[PDB]
């Protein structure tokens, strides 16, 4: 009988190493991972949400048309976005209209590179290589 | 007025003269010198209004340079304190050899240092008064947004919660704020007002609160007798440089820990208390901020109040509901100490708005003063007069650091001090006592039903404003009428009374408007109807009492009451911790063994989603402790030989912890 | 479930912008923590997106920061 | 703590214990390391050593587990189990792990001391990430070999926190790094034995250095502390980010009538443009170092960071950059150390432009839109993860010839390598070919040109220029004194000291020589500016005077002769000592 | 068995008393670390001290005790004025030196909440939105 019960304190006592062990290793696991393992989880997350405003929004964003300041929600007031290729031009803005964020926004600004103030009718199929890519829009809200 | 100019004795005394000059009781500019607790408050009450025609720079510390060792200290050798006048340390050491470690802690505490060396500072984002800055640049603190627990969240999701045409959904999440958080938190001060008691009815209001203090002991005890509850907390400014609180309990034997409170007993030690800036989970958006007060003034305190505050908090059936707990059928004994003679009875809990910010100075020093009627025997007059002081000093109006920057704490109580409960349910106490008062002066006289309690609101106007001494037998019954037709229970801002609802309705104690009126001619705030609450029914208990909602249920044979809480709150607690190893879940299976604990009532609510939340967190523990057997089985290839786990995930351990045999 | 569904993901968008230290520029920060508190204190569902929207630009304008095609193919 | 396996990528937590890096390492691939193997110490959370009071068995095939310690076979308990049995190492994550054949090549490249020329072929052919280990431990054996240590002992205790240091004169000391450790030394009777593992922090008072230690022992006062073994840094990115293909050009913009010297390399823009990693091979004096301006003027708008092994190569592009790039923002970067000097002409430390000039060991960890990687020829593995794991860019350009020098490899003094096991670049250059070229020679006149195409080139490098026949070739004694174990020659210098008075178009000239201390000494004998055959790859020289010193292997390679002798753009004067280099090379006879 | 049954208790109180010795004397160390910090922070806020002007308005004093909040008033080399919004700025501080606590100072650094530096000219009524509020002047006493 006293050894069985000394042999009870003995895998109590690794009791203690195992869980201490266990959760010190699965602490800074927990720290190594986080950031870049919840930006995972605020992505994927954030997909599940499935609205066409951040889905059209993120898709701009992978092609490169990502905006270069907060988006206003107030009516008429200044966005600008960087347009990276003809085809992204192509399907966001259509006359002088500009859809983004499943938002209406008229143009202000097209403007390229290399700052030179640029106007509306040019960007077209073969006049396109001719353009300083990417260019910067500036719109407003309607 | 000259900028050195701090002593104001002549001026008081011409002001005294000229307004109320037939006023004919004694007053003392400087409150040194009153005969006792009675004459302190008398002219503490003159004081604070003969000191709002004074400058704002000529109050602070009374600074003086000293010379140690050949080298020119300057120091704070007194206080001039709005409410008190002017006081001097008795023990100042103009020429020292040698500092000590007491020497040292009382140096570094107190602001003459930092303010002196300090650059000037001109903060125009607040209208309280501004001293130093001490470094080049002002600090700005944000809060962090809270950590979300997705697991939780999922397996709630998928247990049919969060929809739309719920009853529960989330409602306290962890809010965050920007980098004007603190810096506009303690702008809430300036709702804080010089504010003028009246003093031959708080002259009476303070005999009634002693009175519901009388069954108490305390008075000082040594070092060796002081325990605390954590070390490794905070110690405040500047203490927090070198180390945490337990560096300065260990480095200082109780020799000089007795020394220090002794010093404490007879001089002024002016401080700098931190404001820290809470990360904790609400319902509302604004920032929540917590005064840290340092380790000098806190052990001192702890030394002087120690012995009733813990007796206070081991009483049970008295009005101040502190030590009492939850659980084990201690809320049924509670509220059914509440209901004790009272004759038709209904309930009522009021709210204070701004509660520790717009305290009067006169109601802090008052709870100051009760606290410290047990030193009657241990201590003397003048012992507990620079006590008081050091509190005032310490904790009421002194300098408050906000992002290392040095301001001036216009009043009220900082909320992190060493008696800051106990001391805000003497407050509560105080407000409703006034307003019973209130309510049975105001009250025609000629419509009054009972014959004796018309003689008795005769006798105590004649005890108000007839009478200098005290008259022990009225305070004694009207104190006994006050225990009869108004039962009350509090913990230091929430209070559940049982009022008696016909005299009421004549008006003969204290309503809802009569609260109303008292907040506003001695609070400087506005008490509206929308979140006090008053309760017709007794079996359903008060509507909230500290945040955490009552319901008579069925256990055994009998009837108990039992307190369920929010389960948008316990829900939110669950979801959003506070950090990342707290996000995991299998390496804390006690955070949610808590919660279920906390929200086991919520199973006998006759709303089926509300019981739910307890199967949800139950459901949750046992799939919590699977996974975790089956990372353990993966991690090693042994399966723990005696996982206790079993009894965490069956409602017997829950249920024990409700029921009144332990 | 869409409502509840929101406001944890602007808490944990949030928190990826503390991540990334936009918490040393108090100016955006400013309007960081604006629609944060903003969205937790929402009814309806529509102010919720386009403040989830102008919360997530934040985070959209942020070229380096962030790689946004990793994080988005095997998802 | 915890790790993965290394051929295996499984969760493990069995370091193995006489391994120069200390990896970790799994249960079956540690029982197949430690059973075939001399290493035979393993490190779990706790050491694999015996218990008993005094017992030194450190073999893990040997023990026995009982209770909660490890025991030997004479200290046993009569309950416990072997740690090596079924084939596996006793360890963390049992039944969660999977095993490979890819320890006959772990095995050979953890026992091997890399001063063959075998091993170095073996660690550029295999998987990825016995790639990346073998180039992790040729950096650990290399700073445990070369420039290893002087011995220090303490003379007395001071405290614990701050220590007392005696350096023995005679040998030089390595500073202060966490990365390095000095070994306790206790050698004399008596124990004999490690005491720990330390590394020392000097002080700004006194004859006193903060130590950092990993041990609970007192110091001894013959405890001694000789430098032992280091630790780099655990790098985790491949050599090469894998190939994709693309279809148009993406992430950059291109430019239409860019510049006149730029036209002839646009498809080549393009061709870099629309592949993830691109490599170019050209003889020197080509472009190479052209090419990159050029893509910085056909991809204006994005930014591109530059940046070789070496300072010259990047002071170099620095240069052209000068010429070609606008001057505004361009930047460079200098590490914290500062020790020599660099082109200081724009912004000095500023990451955040869009033409960053740095050297490998000192890159910032940011972004990028085109990195180019400078002349490889200076790149090992270890300088390709250190890229890839801290440049983070959609492009990646590799420019560079194997033909030019490989890295120093100072452990490599035996055996030959082939210019396509440089690493892991050269591999791809060389076996399947480079993706694009140019071979035409600008830089040396055609005489000295054509010698060298067809020493290292056969026959594909013509030239347009002209003979200008002063392209001298000597051939004397010069008597060597071995001073320094770094040949000097004072009768080469002689000879050359009575040649310069002949020649008056001759004073500007370099003195080029592979040996570094008659390098050195040269420049008080003649006055000429000075340079070695390593450092001067990349800058074009208007004379040269080239002077060969030794019969051996080390200076007689035709790579570092043709790196010498091409950086002379009119002409050269060569002094040698061999016979059949000398037999091959058309130059005037003498 | 009695014997030993009484030495094995002994031990046990042995080693109490052992950590409890080695406990006390890690507090006496911590204790005279501490007090050295504190004795090195109070000299060197003397060595900060601008004692002429302390020494003119201490002398000034009749009893010697002057009140705390004027030390800065009176003495401080340097004052720093925290501004939530530009009219505030206009009204106490505009230009290169204003007037506060009956003294002259010049404004030698202007930082806004991010610690970077703003030139006076930057501070205008149109360019207020741009800039990081509220910004920390620095001045000095002329
Ligand atoms: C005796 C026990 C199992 C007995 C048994 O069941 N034998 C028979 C074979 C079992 N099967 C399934 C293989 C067949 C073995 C198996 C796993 C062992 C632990 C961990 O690894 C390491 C851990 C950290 C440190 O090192 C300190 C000791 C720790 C606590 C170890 C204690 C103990 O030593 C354990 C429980
Ligand atoms: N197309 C060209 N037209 C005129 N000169 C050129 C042309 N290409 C290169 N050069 C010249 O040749 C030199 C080549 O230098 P470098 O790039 O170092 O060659 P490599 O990198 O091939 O060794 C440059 O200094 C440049 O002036
Ligand atoms: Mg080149
Ligand atoms: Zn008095
Ligand atoms: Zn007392
Ligand atoms: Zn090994
Ligand atoms: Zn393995
Ligand atoms: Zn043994």
């Amino acid at each position: 009988d006293r050894d069985a019960a000394m042999q009870r304190k003995l895998e109590k006592m690794a009791d203690q190493a195992m869980t201490q062990m266990y959760k010190q290793a699965r602490s800074e696991d927990k720290r190594a991972k986080v950031t870049s393992a919840m930006q995972t989880m605020l992505f994927t997350m954030l997909r599940k949400l499935d609205n066409d405003a951040l889905n059209n929004i993120i898709n701009n964003a992978r092609d490169g048309c990502v905006p270069l300041n907060i988006i206003p929600l107030t009516t008429a007031a200044k966005l600008m976005v960087v347009i990276p290729d003809y085809n992204t031009y192509k399907n966001t803005c259509d006359g002088t209209t500009f859809t983004y964020a499943s938002a209406l926004w008229e143009i202000q600004q097209v403007v390229d590179a290399d700052s030179k103030i640029v106007q509306l009718s040019e960007i077209s199929m073969d006049n396109s290589p001719n353009l300083a890519w990417p260019l910067i829009v500036t719109a407003l809200r309607a | 007025w000259d900028l050195l100019k701090y002593d104001f004795t002549e001026e008081r005394l011409k002001l005294f003269d000229r307004y109320f000059k037939y006023w004919d009781q004694t007053y003392h500019p400087n409150c040194v010198n009153c005969l006792d607790d009675r004459c302190i408050l008398h002219c503490a009450n003159f004081n604070v209004l003969f000191s709002t025609v004074f400058p704002p720079t000529s109050f602070g510390p009374l600074v003086r340079k000293i010379f140690v060792d050949g080298v020119p200290f300057v120091v704070s050798t007194g206080y001039h304190f709005r409410e008190l006048g002017v006081v001097h340390n008795q023990d100042v050491n103009l020429h020292s050899s040698r500092l000590s470690f007491k020497e040292l802690l009382v140096y570094a505490a107190d602001p003459a240092m930092h303010a002196a060396s300090g650059n000037l500072l001109l903060d125009k984002r607040t209208t309280c008064f501004s001293v130093a800055a001490l470094t080049n640049n002002v600090a700005f603190q944000t809060v962090k947004p809270g950590n979300f627990n997705k697991d939780f969240y999922d397996f709630a999701v998928s247990k049919g919660f969060f929809k739309e045409g719920s009853s529960v959904e989330l409602k306290h999440f962890f809010f965050a704020q920007d980098g004007n958080a603190a810096i506009s938190d303690y702008d809430y001060y300036r709702y804080n007002l010089p504010t003028m008691c009246d003093i031959r009815q708080l002259l009476f209001v303070v005999e009634v609160v002693d009175k519901y203090f009388d069954c108490y002991d305390g008075g000082c005890i040594n070092a060796n007798q002081v325990i605390v509850n954590n070390l490794d907390k905070s110690a405040g400014f500047p203490f927090n440089k070198w180390g945490k609180a337990r560096l300065y309990y260990d480095s200082m034997s109780y020799e000089d820990q007795d020394a220090l409170f002794a010093y404490t007993k007879r001089n002024v030690i002016p401080t700098i208390t931190q404001m820290n800036l809470k990360y904790a989970i609400s319902a509302k958006n604004r920032a929540r901020t917590v005064a840290g007060v340092s380790i000098c003034s806190t052990m001192t305190n702890r030394q002087f109040h120690q012995k009733l505050l813990k007796s206070i908090a081991a009483t049970r059936g008295a009005t101040v509901v502190i030590g009492t707990s939850k659980f084990y059928g201690g809320w049924h004994n509670m509220l059914k100490t509440v209901y004790s003679d009272v004759e038709n009875p209904h309930l009522m809990g009021w709210d204070y708005p701004k509660c520790d910010r717009a305290m009067p100075n006169m109601l802090r020093i008052m709870a100051s003063l009760v606290l410290a009627r047990k030193h009657t025997t241990c201590c003397s007059l003048s012992h507990r007069f620079y006590r008081l002081a050091n509190e005032c000093a310490q904790v009421l109006s002194e300098m408050v650091m906000c992002g290392g920057s040095l301001y001036v704490k216009p009043g009220g109580t900082s909320s992190g001090d060493a008696t800051t409960a106990y001391a805000n349910s003497v407050f509560n106490i105080c407000q409703a006592v006034t307003a019973n008062v209130n309510a049975l002066l105001s009250t025609d006289g000629n419509k009054i039903a009972d014959k004796y309690v018309r003689n008795l609101q005769h006798r105590l106007y004649e005890c108000l404003y007839r009478n200098r001494d005290v008259d022990t037998d009225f305070v004694n019954e009207f104190y006994a009428y006050l225990r009869k037709h108004f039962s009350m229970m509090i913990l230091s801002d929430d209070a559940v009374v049982c009022f008696n609802s016909t005299y009421a309705s004549q008006g003969l104690v204290a309503s809802i408007k009569n609260f109303k009126s008292v907040l506003y001619y001695q609070n400087n705030v506005f008490m509206s109807e929308a979140k006090c609450w008053t309760e017709t029914d007794l079996t359903k208990g008060p509507h909230e009492f500290c945040s955490q909602h009552t319901m008579l249920v069925k256990q055994g044979d009998d009837y108990v009451y039992l307190p369920y809480p929010d389960p948008s709150r316990i829900l939110g607690a669950g979801c959003f911790v506070d950090d990342i190893v707290k996000t995991d879940g299998t390496l804390m299976i006690e955070r949610f063994v808590s919660l279920a604990i906390d929200a086991y009532p919520l199973t006998k609510h006759p709303n089926q989603e509300y019981a739910d939340v307890f199967h949800l967190y139950l459901q949750y523990i046992r799939k919590l402790h699977d996974e975790l057997t089956g990372h353990m089985l993966d991690m090693y290839s042994v399966m723990l030989t005696n996982d206790n786990t079993s009894r965490y995930w069956e409602p017997e351990f829950y249920e024990a912890m409700y029921t009144p045999h332990t | 479930s869409k409502m509840s569904d929101v406001k944890c993901t602007s808490v944990v968008l949030l928190s990826v912008l503390q991540q990334l230290r936009v918490e040393s520029s108090s100016k955006l920060w400013a309007q960081c923590v604006q629609l944060h508190n903003d969205i937790l204190l929402a009814k309806d569902t529509t102010e919720a997106f386009e403040k989830m929207v102008s919360l997530l630009s934040v985070l959209l304008s942020m070229q380096g920061a962030v790689d946004i095609n990793k994080l988005c193919e095997e998802m | 703590a915890v790790g993965a396996c290394v051929l295996c990528n499984s969760q493990t937590s069995l370091r193995c214990g006489a391994c120069i890096r200390r990896p970790f390492l799994c249960c079956k691939c540690c029982y197949d390391h430690v059973i075939s193997t001399s290493h035979k110490l393993v490190l779990s959370v706790n050491p694999y050593v015996c218990n008993a009071p005094g017992c030194d068995v450190t073999d893990v095939t040997q023990l026995y587990l009982g209770g909660m310690s490890y025991y030997c076979k004479s200290h046993k308990p009569p309950i416990s189990f072997p740690l090596c049995a079924n084939g596996q190492v006793f360890g963390l994550y049992k039944n969660t792990c999977v095993g490979s054949d890819n320890v006959t090549d772990f095995n050979a490249i953890a026992t091997c001391d890399w001063t063959n020329a075998g091993d170095y072929i073996l660690a550029n052919t295999c998987t990825e990430r016995l790639k990346l280990f073998a180039a992790e431990t040729l950096k650990a054996t290399e700073e445990t070999f070369k420039l290893s240590y002087g011995i220090a002992t303490v003379r007395e205790v001071l405290s614990d926190r701050e220590l007392h240091l005696s350096w023995e004169v005679g040998k030089p000391r390595p500073p202060l790094n966490r990365n390095y450790v000095f070994t306790g030394y206790r050698v004399t009777k008596n124990s004999k034995v490690q005491i720990g593992e330390y590394t020392f922090e000097k002080g700004d008072y006194g004859d006193a250095v903060v130590y950092r230690g990993t041990t609970t022992y007192k110091l001894n006062v013959g405890d001694y502390f000789v430098l032992t073994s280091h630790t780099v840094m655990p790098l985790s990115a491949p050599t090469l980010v894998p190939q994709e293909h693309y279809v148009r050009i993406t992430g950059l913009y291109p430019t239409l009538n860019i510049s006149d010297e730029f036209s002839s390399n646009v498809a080549n823009y393009q061709k870099v443009g629309m592949q993830k990693y691109s490599t170019l091979q050209g003889p020197p004096g080509t472009g190479k170092s052209h090419f990159a301006i050029g893509l910085a003027l056909y991809y204006p708008s994005a930014r591109i960071v530059y940046t070789a092994c070496s300072h010259a190569a990047v002071d170099a592009l620095c240069e052209k950059a000068l010429k070609y790039l606008p001057i505004d923002k361009c930047s460079r970067i200098i590490p914290a150390r500062a020790r020599v000097e660099c082109f200081d002409k724009f912004k000095v430390n500023s990451t955040l432009e869009q033409y960053v000039f740095c050297t490998v060991n000192a890159l910032p960890e940011t972004t990028a839109d085109i990195v180019v990687f400078d002349e490889i020829s200076m790149a090992t593995n270890y300088d390709l993860s250190v890229v890839n794991a801290r440049l983070r860019a959609k492009h990646y350009v590799y420019i560079g010839d194997p033909a030019q020098l490989p890295a120093p490899r100072t452990l490599l003094t035996k055996g030959t390598l082939e210019p396509e096991y440089f690493n892991s670049v050269c591999r791809l250059m060389k076996t399947i070919g480079p993706d694009m070229f140019l071979g035409t020679c600008r830089r040396c006149p055609a005489e000295i040109v054509d010698t060298v195409s067809a020493l290292v080139y056969d026959n594909k490098l013509k030239a347009h220029k002209d003979k200008s026949a002063q392209c001298f070739k000597m051939f004397y004694k010069g008597v060597i004194t071995h001073d320094v174990s770094s040949a000097i020659n004072r009768p080469q210098i002689g000879v050359v000291r009575e040649f310069l008075t002949r020649n008056p178009a001759w004073r500007k000239a370099v003195f080029i020589s592979p040996y570094n201390s008659q390098n050195a000494v040269a420049s008080k004998i003649l006055g000429l500016p000075t340079q070695t055959v390593d450092s001067s790859q990349g800058s074009e020289y208007d004379y040269v005077i080239f002077t060969q010193t030794t019969e051996t292997a080390h200076s007689c390679n035709v790579n570092r002769f043709n790196v010498a002798i091409t950086r002379a753009k009119v002409g050269i004067l060569c002094i040698m000592s061999d016979r059949d280099l000398y037999d091959k090379l058309q130059f005037t006879s003498l």
